[PDB]
């Protein structure tokens, strides 16, 4: 409208909080194969 | 880290039945009787 526009400026406000979780971590899963492979078993652990 | 070991076992449990009879499966077997495979005779053993 001539040289200026229509703008919402805030007259009033607050400040609001947000979360953010970041996986930097898992865990550290660890297998034993030989003993998942065959348990107990001698048979099997000749063949492994 | 080591292979997996397992704990000895320290005694046997062994559980049967007590007081059951033979099955005397020789003495049925051994019947003159015997059938022609048209006719083949069953016998069940159970409990002996
Ligand atoms: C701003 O907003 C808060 C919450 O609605 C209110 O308590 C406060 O009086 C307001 N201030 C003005 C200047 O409007």
């Amino acid at each position: 409208v001539g040289g200026l526009y229509e703008i919402k400026i805030p007259t009033n406000f607050t400040i609001v909080g947000q979360e953010e979780f970041i996986q930097t971590n898992s865990p550290k899963v660890t297998i034993d194969c030989s003993l998942f492979v065959c348990s107990n078993y001698a048979a099997c652990h000749d063949l492994l | 880290d080591l292979s997996g070991f397992t704990v000895k076992p320290v005694a046997t449990v062994h559980r049967r039945i007590p007081d059951l009879p033979d099955c005397d499966i020789d003495k049925w077997l051994n019947n003159f009787n015997v059938p022609s495979p048209l006719n083949w005779e069953r016998k069940i053993f159970s409990n002996c």
